[PDB]
């Protein structure tokens, strides 16, 4: 029941600092060391540094050692990780990852997706997908004109999963612009209620939109 | 910097058929005392933290399956499944885990090839709340097609429309291997209401004729 809970997203403007952090719940936290990865938006994987928490030890890559700063809380169990001087270039996903006593990573947190911007955080707005007036019917949720990514897009809070596409968000406007796809049977729409669940952390929304007919 | 240079940049196979990626290191990940290779392999699925599959070049971790098998020493390493499954659509990484920096590969993907699939098209309004926001979009969904390539033409009361029109892919379907696309063409509220007829064309190579759902403001 190993555990990696990473803080939500962040927008931060450039040339700021930014603390993210990652609870390790499940085993005892002095006794692992805690790696950082960075993995840019459709690029690799990096090394970051890691930090043990029993003593405080640290070692970083060179590349981030200049702007990178690893630090441990064992009371709270949580490791935290201190970007600085940020720069759009640090737009990514950063991930906490404990190794094992064997080489290699085996649990990983979810990711911090980081986005360095001068935008301001927008929350979307979320509009049904209801077919015309005029076997089985397609739905959809429209997730127009948000900042930053990302968002997340569940039906009937998780019970309709089959049959769901979530198509990746394009950037327009300076926002984002998101869609989702639900197909399910003809004889339950709208005969049964079906809602789509939209989340957009960076702004702490959630909306719950109702596809209602026309 | 060890550099580790992994080939080829994606790969594509039919399931139940065997790949084969390499991953090398500009310098030898094998150290000569306890004859250990120091090279871990990942798997990413889109969206996910990497998942370790194989440490010290060549050993499982814990509920890997068996059709994933890592070979080689010192500086030529490959990773081998041999029956990939609609499952294994991932991207794979390769890490020097020997010396600091630790450093990964750049990644190989592995797509699948599948039997041709025509798209499920479907045409959407602008709801009733976008158009109190004095913008409408008219959003067209096409589901569960193969190969990726496809094309769509909008149609306002028959004349072709080319900007304001953004489209976006799935990826890969990881157990039926299809892909989906949305198509949104945006205008403003006083744009979209001089006109009536709006048309969404489909062309994908399962056809020689479109696919075309058409949606009228006074249906």
């Amino acid at each position: 029941q190993i555990q990696l809970q990473q803080s939500g997203p962040e927008l931060v403007k450039p040339g700021t600092s930014m603390n993210i952090s990652c609870k390790a719940s499940g085993y005892t936290f002095t006794n692992y060391y805690m790696h950082w990865v960075r993995q840019r938006p459709g690029q690799g994987l990096e090394w970051i540094g890691w930090i043990y928490p029993g003593d405080g030890n640290t070692h970083y890559n060179e590349k981030f050692k200049g702007k990178t700063t690893l630090t441990a809380d064992t009371s709270s169990i949580t490791a935290y990780m201190l970007l600085s001087s940020l720069t759009s270039e640090d737009s990514a996903v950063y991930f906490c990852a404990r190794d094992n006593s064997y080489v290699g990573f085996p649990y990983w947190g979810q990711g911090t997706l980081v986005t360095v911007s001068a935008a301001k955080t927008t929350p979307p707005s979320v509009y049904p997908l209801a077919p015309g007036s005029a076997s089985m019917v397609t739905l959809g949720c429209l997730v127009k004109g948000y900042f930053p990514e990302p968002v997340t897009v569940t039906w009937n809070s998780g019970s309709l999963s089959s049959g769901v596409h979530t198509f990746p968000a394009v950037l327009q406007s300076d926002l984002y612009t998101l869609s989702s796809s639900v197909t399910v049977p003809s004889s339950t729409w709208p005969s049964d209620t079906v809602t789509c669940n939209v989340a957009h952390p960076a702004s702490s929304t959630k909306v719950d939109k109702k596809i209602v007919p026309r | 910097d060890i550099v580790m240079t992994q080939s080829p940049s994606s790969l594509t196979v039919t399931a139940g058929e065997r790949v084969t990626m390499s991953c090398k290191s500009s310098q030898s990940l094998f150290n000569s005392a306890n004859q250990e290779n120091y090279l871990t392999w990942y798997q990413q699925r889109p969206g996910q933290p990497p998942k370790l599959l194989i440490y010290w070049a060549s050993t499982r971790d814990s509920g890997v399956p068996d059709r994933f098998t890592g070979s080689g020493s010192g500086t030529d390493f490959t990773l081998t499944i041999s029956s990939v499954q609609a499952e294994d659509l991932a991207v794979y990484y390769c890490q020097n885990d020997y010396s600091y920096p630790l450093t990964f590969g750049a990644g190989t993907k592995l797509e699948l090839k599948r039997a041709d699939a025509a798209p499920t098209v479907s045409i959407f309004p602008p709801s009733s709340e976008q158009l109190t926001s004095g913008g409408a979009s008219v959003v067209c969904f096409l589901n569960n097609f193969y190969p990726k390539d496809i094309n769509v033409k909008w149609k306002i009361e028959g004349s072709e429309r080319q900007n304001g029109v953004l489209n976006s892919w799935t990826d890969q379907d990881s157990k039926d291997s299809t892909y989906s696309m949305s198509s949104t063409l945006t205008l403003t509220k006083d744009e979209y209401e001089r006109h009536n007829s709006y048309t969404c064309e489909a062309t994908h190579k399962t056809s020689t004729s479109p696919i075309v759902k058409s949606f009228n403001r006074n249906e």
